RNA sequence: AGCUGUAAGUAAGCUUUGAUCCAGAGAUUUCCGAAUGGGGAAACCCAGCAUGAGUUAUGUCAUGUUAUCGAUAUGUGAAUACAUAGCAUAUCAGAAGGCACACCCGGAGAACUGAAACAUCUUAGUACCCGGAGGAAGAGAAAGAAAAUUCGAUUCCCUUAGUAGCGGCGAGCGAAAUGGGAAGAGCCCAAACCAACAAGCUUGCUUGUUGGGGUUGUAGGACACUCUACGGAGUUACAAAGGACGACAUUAGACGAAUCAUCUGGAAAGAUGAAUCAAAGAAGGUAAUAAUCCUGUAGUCGAAAAUGUUGUCUCUCUUGAGUGGAUCCUGAGUACGACGGAGCACGUGAAAUUCCGUCGGAAUCUGGGAGGACCAUCUCCUAAGGCUAAAUACUCUCUAGUGACCGAUAGUGAACCAGUACCGUGAGGGAAAGGUGAAAAGCACCCCGGAAGGGGAGUGAAAUAGAACCUGAAACCGUGUGCU
RNA sequence: GUAGCGAAAGACGGGUGAGAAUCCCGUCCACCGAUUGACUAAGGUUUCCAGAGGAAGGCUCGUCCGCUCUGGGUUAGUCGGGUCCUAAGCUGAGGCCGACAGGCGUAGGCGAUGGAUAACAGGUUGAUAUUCCUGUACCACCUAUAAUCGUUUUAAUCGAU
C-alpha cells in the first residue's frame, strides 16, 4: 500500500507516500553476486551480502 | 490444383476479336499468378504458350430492392499462345 | 454411393478423384458457354469428391491408429 | 391424419358432404387439395407456350381439419388411430379395423 | 413421403435401396486477429530450412517447420585460469489474449453535493482506472467472546436498536454482546525424541538427507509410568471400492377417449335439438366463439451421451491406550515501544484493539497475551506456521414456465432493412419504418391514352378490400346547393 | 402564385419524335486564349463505353443526362511503386526508472517528401495503351556452346561482416 494523508494544523488532508529506506547493495544472489536495491530493515538480519 | 485456378471463360465482343487471333480470355483465382495460369492451360489443352497478360477488376456496386451490395472481384488473364487452337464454341 | 468406395482400393480413389474434376471442369465450362441444359450433374459431383477425400482421410486415421 | 391417395369426405366449406380423392397434401401448412372441391377461376394471360385464354378452372388447397377419413366397412367418417404389426405401424378407424390406401 | 435455406417458384433433378428432416459422434475447416518466420496502413507483402511434383536445369508450385519468455536434459566458455555466467542445441507446451469485470478480493482514488456560505465533517472508500482469480470468492477452528453456575470455528437471516456511542457534540454517522434460526466438520506442519544414510571429522561429535513421532493449557507432546486396532467402517478437506455399481430429468421420441343433424351464412366452432368422453373442460389453429375437426393436454410406454449418484458397495479404514507433568520442546529482527498515518460505529488521541513506513528492540511455563490509559488481585487464552465443505452473492447464458406487465409516439434504441440509413476527422451519437383477403382466386378481354392513370367486364361475401391495399378522426383542400 | 430560378451571345434551317427555345446535324456569329486550353500528382471510387428508359433527380422543359435498367470495359522485364539505401521520426531483445497501467533507452528494425535503377517510332478500338500488334533495341537469371588463368596461395574472376 504505502499511501496515507498528511495533514495540517487545521486538520486539513493531502494524499502522501510512505517510501522505504532502500539502499544498492552488492548481495549474493542464485548465482553470481549482484548489485540491487533492498531496505536497511531487510539487511538487518534478513540477508547476507 | 492445375484444374481449379481455371474457373470460367470469358465471351465477348472483345474477346472474339481476339480468338480472331491466338489471344484466348479466362477468370481465374485471385491468388495464382500468370507462370501458374501458362502451366495449367498447357497442362489441360496440350499447347504451347507464348505470353500470359492479366488484371484485377474491382467490385461493382450494385442494387435490388432496397438490398445493395458489392459483386465479386475477379481476375482475368489472356493467353497468346504461339500455335494451337481450343474448342471453345 | 459410399458403399462402393469402401470397396475402391486407395489409388482408384485418387484416379476416380481427378477424372471427377475433369468432369467438373469441363460442365462448368460448357455451361459459361450456354450449352449444358443439365445443371444438376455438377452438385452431385461435388458431393462424390467429397465422398471420396472422407473415405481417404478416415483411412489415413485407421493407418495412424494402428501405428 | 392422412395420405395422397385417399379416399374423403369433406365437414367444412361450401362443399361439405361431397366426397373425394385427395391428390396432394403439402403439410408445412397442413392444407391438401381435392378434386372438385374448393374450384377457383383463375385469369390467365399469354404465356410464352400458349395462347392468352380466358379464366381457367381448377382446385384450390383445403385445411386438414376440414377433411375426414371414411371407414372402408361402413363409408361412414371417422377419426384414426395407429397399430404396431411386426414393428411397422398402420393406421386404424377408431371404428373398425384396417383401412388400406397405397394410391 | 415428400424434398431441393430465410425469399418464391422455373429449369434441372433426388427420393421407400428409407430421401428432406430430429438428436449423438467424427472428418474437413481459406485469410486476419493474442497472431507467434520477418514486416505491416488487420484480413496484405516479403522470405528461409527440409522433403515432394515438375523442369535439361533454374524458375514456379505443394506439404511440414521457423516468435518471445518458461520448464525438463547437455556441453560451452572474453576483459581474467577450472567454475558459472552468458552463449549454442534436443524435448514439452506452462503462460500470454478475450473475461459477462453482473458477483468476489486487492492497489489507487475524485468532485459536484449537504452543513441553507465554508475549511474539520459529508458526498464516499462512492464513481472511474488498474490487476487478479473463480464458479463462486472471502472468512474460518480461540494468545476469543464475556463476567453466568458461562459460551458453538466461520458465514448468512430476524431482533437487540436508530439503542449505546462518535460528532464545528453541528449536518449527520452509527455498533456489539445476548437471544431466536439456516447450515454444521476439525485436519495438518515446525520443534522436542528416536533409527538409518553421506561429508567433515575419526566416526565420538557436528552438519545435512530419509523415515517415524506430535503439534496443545483447570498444560499438550517427547522422554517416566499402561496395555491395544478394523469394532466402527465414509472419498465435501483430512485415505479409499476405479468396483454387479439397481429410473440423469427416465430427455430426443411414440401412443393417447369421445358428435351428429337442421337454421342463418360466403364459410360455422354460433342458435335450436338430440348424444358422448373425461386421471384429458390447459392452450392454440381450423372460412365466425369447438372438451368430442387438427396440433395437443392428462396419462402410459420409452434409447445414446446416460447412470438418480444412489443402496452390502473388492483393497483400505481408527477397536484410545490412563497418571504425573519433575526435566526438554512448543513458530525473533517477532511481540512490544517512539514518531508520522490509515482502518475499526470512534474526528489520531489516554487509543484500549488491529494494519503501513522510519528508527529501536524482549521474554521463554516460576513464562507470555487479553479483559477501552496505568498499577495490583481475579477470569479467559497460549501469537509471531498452513488447509478446510455447507448455509451466502450475481446472471452475458440455457431448459421449462408465470403476470389485476406493453400492445407499434407503448414496450428493448431496434416487432420491419439496427446499433442499420444518417451525422461526426475521431472517440462517439443514433433514427423513422407492422396489418389486402378465408383462399392470390392479385383484375383474362374491350375502350380512351405515348405511357401513367382510368371506364367497363370479370374474381370475391365485400374491390370507396386493388398492393400509396383492416378501420380511416380532425386540421387542411375542393364541387354543389337552401337562407343571406 | 409572392421572393427566387446562382456572373457569360446567340440566330436560322433540317431531323427525330405523341410532344422540342432547351436533344442531334449543318451554316453563320460570339467568348476564353500565361486560359473556360493540354498533361501529371493527391483525393474520389465505376461517375467510363454501348443499347434501352422518362416514374423519381436535374432550380423550367426534356426525345437529353455524371439519373435508372441490362451488358461490357483497365493487358507492362523497360512507366510509377515493393522483392534496394537511408533522413526526421516511430518502435527497440538485453537494460534503467516507476503505486499498477506504464515511461525511457543500446545494437537493430520500420520509414520518402531524397539517392539507385533497362524502350523508342508507327498502327489500331465504342471504351486501354511507352501495357495490345509490327519493327528495331536495351537490362538481369539459368542452361549447352569453345580457342583463353591454368599449385590455385596467387590469378583476369571468385574475395570479405
Amino acid at each position: 500500500a504505502s499511501t496515507g494523508n498528511r495533514r495540517s494544523h487545521a486538520l486539513n488532508s493531502t494524499k502522501r507516500r510512505w517510501n522505504a529506506n532502500l539502499q544498492k547493495v552488492r548481495i549474493l544472489v542464485d548465482g553470481k553476486p549482484k548489485k540491487v536495491w533492498v531496505s536497511a530493515r531487510a539487511l538487518k538480519s534478513g540477508k547476507v551480502t | 490444383e492445375a484444374r481449379d485456378i481455371l474457373k470460367r471463360p470469358v465471351i465477348t465482343e472483345k474477346s472474339s476479336e481476339a480468338m480472331a487471333e491466338d489471344k484466348y480470355t479466362f477468370d481465374v483465382d485471385t491468388r495464382v499468378n500468370k507462370t501458374q495460369v501458362k502451366m495449367a492451360v498447357e497442362e489441360i489443352f496440350n499447347v504451347k504458350v507464348a505470353s500470359v497478360n492479366i488484371m484485377n477488376y474491382k467490385p461493382k456496386k450494385k442494387r435490388m430492392g432496397r438490398y445493395q451490395g458489392y459483386t465479386n472481384k475477379r481476375r482475368k488473364a489472356i493467353v497468346t499462345l504461339k500455335e494451337g487452337s481450343i474448342d471453345l464454341f | 454411393k459410399a458403399k462402393e468406395i469402401r470397396d475402391l482400393t486407395t489409388s482408384e480413389i485418387e484416379e476416380q478423384i481427378k477424372s471427377s474434376k475433369e468432369e467438373l471442369f469441363n460442365l462448368r465450362f460448357q455451361l459459361a458457354t450456354g450449352q449444358l441444359e443439365e445443371t444438376a450433374r455438377i452438385r452431385t459431383v461435388r458431393k462424390t469428391i467429397a465422398r471420396l477425400k472422407t473415405v481417404a482421410r478416415e483411412r489415413e486415421i485407421e493407418q495412424s491408429k494402428a501405428n | 391424419h392422412i395420405k395422397k391417395g385417399d379416399n374423403v369426405k369433406v365437414i367444412a366449406g361450401k362443399d361439405k358432404g361431397k366426397e373425394g380423392k385427395v391428390i396432394a397434401t403439402l403439410p408445412k401448412k397442413d392444407r391438401v387439395v381435392v378434386e372438385g372441391v374448393n374450384i377457383m377461376k383463375k385469369h390467365q394471360k399469354p404465356t410464352q407456350l400458349n395462347p392468352e385464354g380466358g379464366i381457367l378452372e381448377t382446385e384450390a388447397a383445403i385445411h386438414v381439419s376440414n377433411v375426414q377419413l371414411l371407414d372402408p366397412k361402413t363409408n361412414e367418417p371417422t377419426r384414426v388411430g395407429y397399430k404396431f404389426v411386426d414393428g411397422k405401424k398402420v393406421r386404424i378407424a377408431k371404428k373398425s379395423g384396417e383401412e388400406i390406401k397405397s394410391n
